[PDB]
């Protein structure tokens, strides 16, 4: 049958259909539906036992300047400041895993970190276009302390709502006039937190 | 600094502290700032955003009335009455169902501190391995199984933070592993008295008290400080005194401990190690304690890793005394915003080195104790609680309003072992009575023929003299017509003499003024000596050696300096004791000794017999003190039966009386529970204007007069 | 007289009960009582012994239901200490349930049934909320026969009706009842009773109230 | 909106499990007892 | 624990959280019974939608339309079935 609409609503929720015999209700079959979802199933990322759904925004906004980085990087909830380079991506249906190599860490986290060990990161499929990630390029990011996910030492940093990831141009791109200011601000901010760091 | 516009508080006052780096909100009793207390002037030119629990937008900053946490649940019973919110001094009766026995306080009223008076009320049936841990107010319990190895979960409602154990597991001894949880707020602070009581109870064993150890064994203390960018002024002003007093006090229990000193701003620094030969001597450790200087951030993980290195040994086989030594870590962090990880893992390492978190047959949980003291309003209670230790019936996590309470705690701990001779000593007993909080108060009853009995009160200042008002008595009264009661005792004490000021006269009759209160003071000399008791205990007097040592100053300090310190040319905090339904309480009152004095003295025109006085200054002598009213803060008035009480200014956990209540503007006190004029003020008689008379009459009491 | 606060319980709650010890004058007396809590299998999981001295006949006891427990008819058996054969019983459910939002009653216009009715059997539906209001929804009605230790259902008499403002009107025809069984004679139904099983679903499809007027 | 407004939480299936004593002097064998109880949040 | 004839036939339950070997000592005179049972969850998760085969589809058409295809899993047809459909916002 035809289902009409009357008002445009942002971030609709999926509906469900439940079929059951008139005498027993516990032997029912509930199936969801949604125009842009698989079986009306909210996007959650799992490792066979533990989940935290990511029906949120990949990022906030991208504009951002040196003062913006200063105010949004000295937050009480930030834990690590890491620069990485994209090496391998494992595209799939449920999620995608990004494996990086660490050059050097601006800020230390509660997990054992050193130059050389591999790190994995997970994001929902909705970030496949917003962040336009590309391989063989450097990046710098900081995020919420609730990123830890997995078992030691193969933990992962989930790119959730509070996770902030920004493009770190290499030497070749830092020579471009468009990104010269961004590269200089990134270097100054890096040395700032290396020497002095956030107050308190 | 940042812009000062649009940062004030409605219904309160704002001031610039740390040279404009911060601003603090304050209102008197019954009001606390909402939703925050302080804002930080960042480098963007604007202060820190108004952050709520859900991080919402705030239209304006106001200081909201003090309410009291609602019971999130009370299983197996009822509470009476039930309200969406509970006011100050509201009372609940906790009633159990049938077959459930109550444990705790049934009649519970919650004071201005924000917690209900007494122990948490529990109804238990007693049919398990361990008992009901209780359901504290605002915290709700998950798990009705009280067998062994069963654990229960506690958590708070909206706006409340949990301090205690997130999950308690029943132990094989029959107890629960962890401290009793509670729901806390940002405005709530622990008073220094109960902090000292809990610190003594956890550290010592009651008999007096003692710090026992394993035979042929010693203990180690790790005093750790924070060099955060919050106060860090003048080489830890007060903190050094706190640590010196603690070191002196612990050595007075007959045991010689060992010490270690850690301070960190950006990297940890080692001052004393447990391996030093002279680490068991108080003199040298105090001397090095006085040699601490600044050279930012808060890197607690690295500092406690340094402490870990101190604890650890370099030998292959474990050294001697590895399982016969007790470790105490004391941390005075004002910040603890993590930078470099969390310090939980290093605590796990520390307890794994000592074989604590590996077996349950020999837990050995009592060989490591971590105490963390919270300073300032920028504290994160959950992080402190997760960093400190937790053992049942003991409190390892504290919190104070200001740095002053930090040394108030330790001065009280020093004074605890002192002889009962000195004045100002009041111990906050766990199961105290009414007079356990105000023991100096004494009540005087006057019986007159065919006339109503007159009830007044005064302060016991020695073993033979009681200071009171003089208008409560007349020269017509005989010796047999005065009765004195102390500490709620039926037995009376015979009187010997009452002394009045030579210039005092209760009869300006021709000047049109009906009543005058010049030098309205009375000194009652007792027939016998007073035996010091739990609720009978003297009070100090201004400009005395006892007052000099009370304010923690050298004996060379002058009386004028004491007057300036206790009574500056600004607003002065104090409180007066009131009686309501055979019970005693404290009402906070403020003294106006600056610009507000001249206006306040005018309010006496509202008093009876003062409307026709031509010279308003004549009736108000400089020896009077004008308090109360709504300016600059709302102050309750003294009641008709409350007149003549002692006005006392509290300082360093010491009670010093600064005057005697004389009269008031209007008698509208009974409206407090039921509408008070803004001109209602209370006038009291100062004690600094009768110093020669006090010295003359009280020269045989050995009070160290200056 | 063992009286519990409820009739049905959940795993993870508390059974509260009062034993009223009276004598043969129905008057309070002081004795000693032995109490047993038996599982649905028939073996006690807890036993206790209390005294009623200066208690005025009220013995309040309690029991905690484990979260990992067997469902069914749990029993409390209390008897006087002097009389082990004086067992008094109280059976209560343990089930995984949730509160219904309304009571449905199925009532016949004629409270009996007659073999030679030329019209049929009329039963009406009163589905009212537990606070005494009226509903709007639909209901399913089926019938059956209460034979010896069995239940025979008639899928032909499986009717659906709109509950019009807390009211219903269901008519069971004689032909359907006759075709339900394979007996040439209707008089053989004398000595057996029918049962009506109704189940009312709200227009929101929220609650699930299955009510039976057996007998 | 939904911040300064409380909700209903206490939904027990059996409460008022209490005891009471009739001690008022009799009036033709009937004693009056006026007691305050608070009905549960359940509707 | 102590077992007496008068107080026998009582369920003495000892609860344990950790999987470890146990050692019992049965002394005195008489007999007894002992049972050790571990109640837990197993990863034998099969399909539950056993008795139905509900399938749904949304298809825009030239105000999108919804289609529901159902089937009863058994050797006989089903009686009056109830189909609850919840619309979106
Ligand atoms: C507990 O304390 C509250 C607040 O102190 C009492 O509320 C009383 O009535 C209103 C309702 O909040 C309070 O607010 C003020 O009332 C004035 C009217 O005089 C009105 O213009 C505003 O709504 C204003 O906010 C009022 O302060 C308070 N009454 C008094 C005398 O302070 C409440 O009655 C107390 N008791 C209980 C059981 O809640
Ligand atoms: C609790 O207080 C009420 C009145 O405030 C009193 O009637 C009752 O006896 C008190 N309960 C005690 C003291 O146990
Ligand atoms: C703090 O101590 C340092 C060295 O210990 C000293 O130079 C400085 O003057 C002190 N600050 C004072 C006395 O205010
Ligand atoms: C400490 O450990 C040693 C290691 O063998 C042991 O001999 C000694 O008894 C222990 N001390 C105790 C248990 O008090």
């Amino acid at each position: 049958f035809k289902v009409h609409q009357y008002f445009n609503v942002e971030l609709i929720q999926p509906g469900a259909v439940k079929v059951y015999a008139y005498y027993n209700l516990e032997e029912s079959c509930t199936r969801f539906y949604h125009p842009e979802k698989e079986d009306g199933k909210l996007n959650k990322l799992c490792r066979d036992e533990l989940c935290r759904c990511a029906e949120e925004n990949c990022f906030i906004q991208k504009k951002v300047t040196l003062e913006e980085r200063l105010d949004k990087a000295c937050e009480p909830g930030v834990d690590y400041v890491y620069k990485t380079r994209l090496v391998k991506v494992q595209l799939s249906n449920d999620f995608d895993e990004y494996i990086m190599a660490i050059e050097q860490t601006i800020k230390s986290g509660s997990d054992e970190v050193q130059v050389g060990q591999q790190r994995t990161f997970i994001s929902p499929i909705k970030c496949r276009e917003a962040l336009k990630l590309e391989e063989k390029k450097h990046y710098l990011m900081w995020g919420l302390s609730s990123d830890f996910w997995g078992e030691k030492p193969n933990l992962s940093y989930i790119i959730g709502k509070d996770t902030w990831v920004e493009h770190w141009p290499e030497e070749d791109e830092c020579q471009d006039e468009e990104n010269q200011k961004q590269c200089q601000d990134l270097g100054a901010f890096t040395e700032s937190m290396v020497v002095f760091g956030c107050p308190n | 600094s940042c812009s000062l516009e649009g940062v004030e508080i409605k219904g309160g006052s704002f001031r610039l502290l740390q040279e404009g780096q911060a601003l603090e909100y304050v209102c008197p009793s019954g009001f606390y700032p909402y939703p925050v207390q302080t804002r930080t002037c960042r480098s963007t030119g604007s202060w820190s955003t108004l952050k709520t629990q859900d991080q919402k937008t705030v239209r304006k900053a106001e200081c909201r009335a003090i309410h009291c946490p609602r019971p999130h649940d009370f299983e197996n019973g009822e509470y009476w009455p039930r309200s969406p919110y509970y006011n100050v001094s509201d009372e609940i009766s906790f009633h159990c169902y049938d077959g459930y026995t109550l444990r705790g306080s049934a009649n519970r009223t919650c004071q201005v501190n924000g917690r209900w008076s007494g122990q948490t009320a529990i109804c238990d049936n007693g049919a398990g391995y361990c008992s009901n841990p209780g359901i504290p107010i605002g915290t709700r319990k998950v798990g009705s199984q009280y067998r062994l190895e069963d654990s229960v979960t506690y958590h708070c409602s909206r706006g409340l933070t949990l301090r205690g154990s997130q999950r308690r597991t029943c132990q094989e001894g029959g107890s629960w592993s962890g401290t009793e949880p509670s729901c806390q707020d940002s405005f709530m602070y622990d008073t220094p008295q109960e902090v000292a009581e809990a610190f003594l109870s956890s550290l010592t064993e009651t008999i007096k008290r003692k710090i026992v150890l394993d035979p042929s064994g010693s203990m180690n203390i790790y005093l750790v400080l924070d060099g955060s960018d919050s106060i860090g002024a003048s080489n830890f002003t007060g903190a050094k005194k706190c640590l010196v007093n603690l070191i002196e006090k612990v050595a007075s229990y007959g045991v010689k401990p060992r010490y270690g000193l850690v301070t960190y701003a950006t990297y940890p620094k080692i001052w004393v190690k447990v391996s030093e030969a002279d680490s068991s001597n108080a003199d040298w450790v105090t001397k090095q304690l006085n040699e601490i200087n600044y050279e930012s951030g808060t890197n607690t993980k690295k500092a406690l890793q340094a402490v870990y290195s101190m604890m650890s040994w370099p030998d292959d086989v474990p050294p001697e005394g590895w399982n016969r030594t007790r470790h105490v870590i004391i941390l005075m962090t004002d910040g603890l915003h993590n930078m470099g990880g969390d310090p939980i893992t290093v605590i796990d390492e520390i307890r794994d080195l000592l074989y604590i978190g590996k077996d349950r047959k020999n837990p050995r949980e009592d060989y490591l104790d971590v105490y963390v003291f919270g300073v300032g309003p920028l504290v994160n209670q959950v992080n402190i609680n997760a960093l400190a230790s937790k053992k049942d019936n003991e409190q390892h996590v504290f919190k104070v309003k200001d740095m002053e309470n930090l040394e108030d705690v330790f001065y009280q701990m020093i004074d605890e072992s002192q002889s009962l001779s000195l004045c100002g000593m009041v111990w906050e007993h766990r199961k105290g009575t009414d007079y356990h909080k105000q023991p100096w108060q004494a009540k005087i009853s006057v019986i007159r023929p065919s006339k109503g009995h007159e009830s007044c009160m005064g302060a016991v200042v020695s073993e033979y003299f009681v200071l009171t008002a003089a208008h409560c008595f007349t020269v017509d009264d005989k010796e047999h017509s005065i009765k004195v009661s102390v500490g709620g005792e039926k037995r009376d004490l015979e009187i010997e003499v009452v002394l009045f000021h030579p210039n005092y006269n209760i009869n300006k009759k021709e000047a049109g003024i009906p009543e005058f209160y010049d030098y309205d003071v009375a000194l009652i000399k007792l027939k016998n000596k007073l035996k010091y008791g739990q609720t009978i205990r003297p009070i100090c007097l201004p400009c005395t050696e006892g007052t000099t040592r009370a304010l923690r100053l050298p004996p060379t300090t002058t009386c004028q300096q004491q007057k300036e310190e206790l009574l500056p040319a600004q607003d002065i905090k104090a409180l007066f004791v009131s009686e309501e339904e055979k019970k005693l309480t404290r009402k906070e009152v403020y003294i106006k000794n600056g610009d507000k004095k001249g206006s306040c003295e005018r309010d006496a025109q509202y008093a009876p017999g003062y409307d026709k006085v031509k010279d308003i200054s004549e009736v108000v002598t400089p020896r009077f003190l004008c308090t109360g009213g709504v300016s600059p803060y709302a102050d309750p008035n003294t009641c008709r039966g409350d007149s003549g009480g002692p006005l006392i200014v509290h300082k360093r956990s010491r009670f010093i009386q600064v005057g005697v209540i004389s009269w008031g503007v209007v008698d509208v006190c009974k409206n407090q529970k039921r509408q008070v004029p803004a001109h209602a003020r209370d006038f009291h008689i100062n004690l600094f204007q009768v110093l020669p008379w006090l010295k003359e009459k009280l020269q045989d009491e050995d009070l160290g007069f200056l | 007289f063992i009286q519990t606060d409820k009739t049905i319980y959940t795993p993870g709650s508390t059974v509260l009960y009062r034993i009223f010890t009276v004598n043969h004058k129905l008057l309070p007396v002081g004795r000693t009582v032995m109490v047993n809590i038996e599982n649905p299998e028939g073996i006690p999981v807890k036993q206790d012994s209390l005294s009623s001295q200066n208690q005025l006949g009220v013995l309040p006891l309690s029991w905690d239901i484990p979260e990992l427990v067997n469902m069914g008819q749990w029993k409390i058996r209390a008897y006087y200490e002097n009389s082990p054969q004086q067992v008094f019983s109280t059976e209560f459910e343990v089930k995984e349930y949730v509160l219904p939002s309304f009571e449905v009653i199925v009532e016949p216009t004629e409270k009996f049934y007659y073999i030679y009715n030329e019209k049929g059997l009329e039963v009406t539906i009163t589905a009212r909320f537990l606070y005494g209001k009226k509903v709007e929804g639909t209901a399913f009605v089926i019938f059956g026969i209460q034979d010896g230790e069995q239940r025979i259902s008639l899928p032909e008499s499986l009717k659906r009706i709109p509950i019009e403002d807390g009211s219903g009107e269901v008519v069971l025809s004689r032909k359907v009842l006759l075709d339900g069984v394979q007996n040439p004679r209707a008089e053989d139904l004398v000595g057996k009773s029918l049962y009506v099983s109704a189940t009312v679903i709200l227009h929101s499809g929220s609650d699930m109230v299955q009510a039976e007027r057996s007998g | 909106a939904e911040e300064n407004i409380v909700s209903r939480s206490e939904f027990p299936e059996s409460w008022l499990w209490n005891v009471e004593d009739l001690k008022e002097p009799p009036k033709n064998g009937i004693s009056t007892k006026l007691m305050n109880i608070f009905l549960k949040d359940s509707i | 624990h102590r077992i007496h004839w008068e107080s026998a036939s009582l369920l003495r339950s000892e609860e344990t959280k950790e999987n470890e070997g146990f050692t019992v000592t049965a002394e005195g005179k008489g007999q007894g019974t002992l049972s050790v049972v571990t109640m837990y969850h197993a990863k034998a998760k099969d399909q539950t939608c056993n008795k139905f085969d509900l399938k749904v589809t949304i298809k825009p058409a030239p105000t999108m339309i919804l289609e529901i295809c159902t089937r009863y899993r058994g050797d006989q047809d089903a009686t009056m079935s109830i189909l609850d459909i919840s619309m979106m916002t």
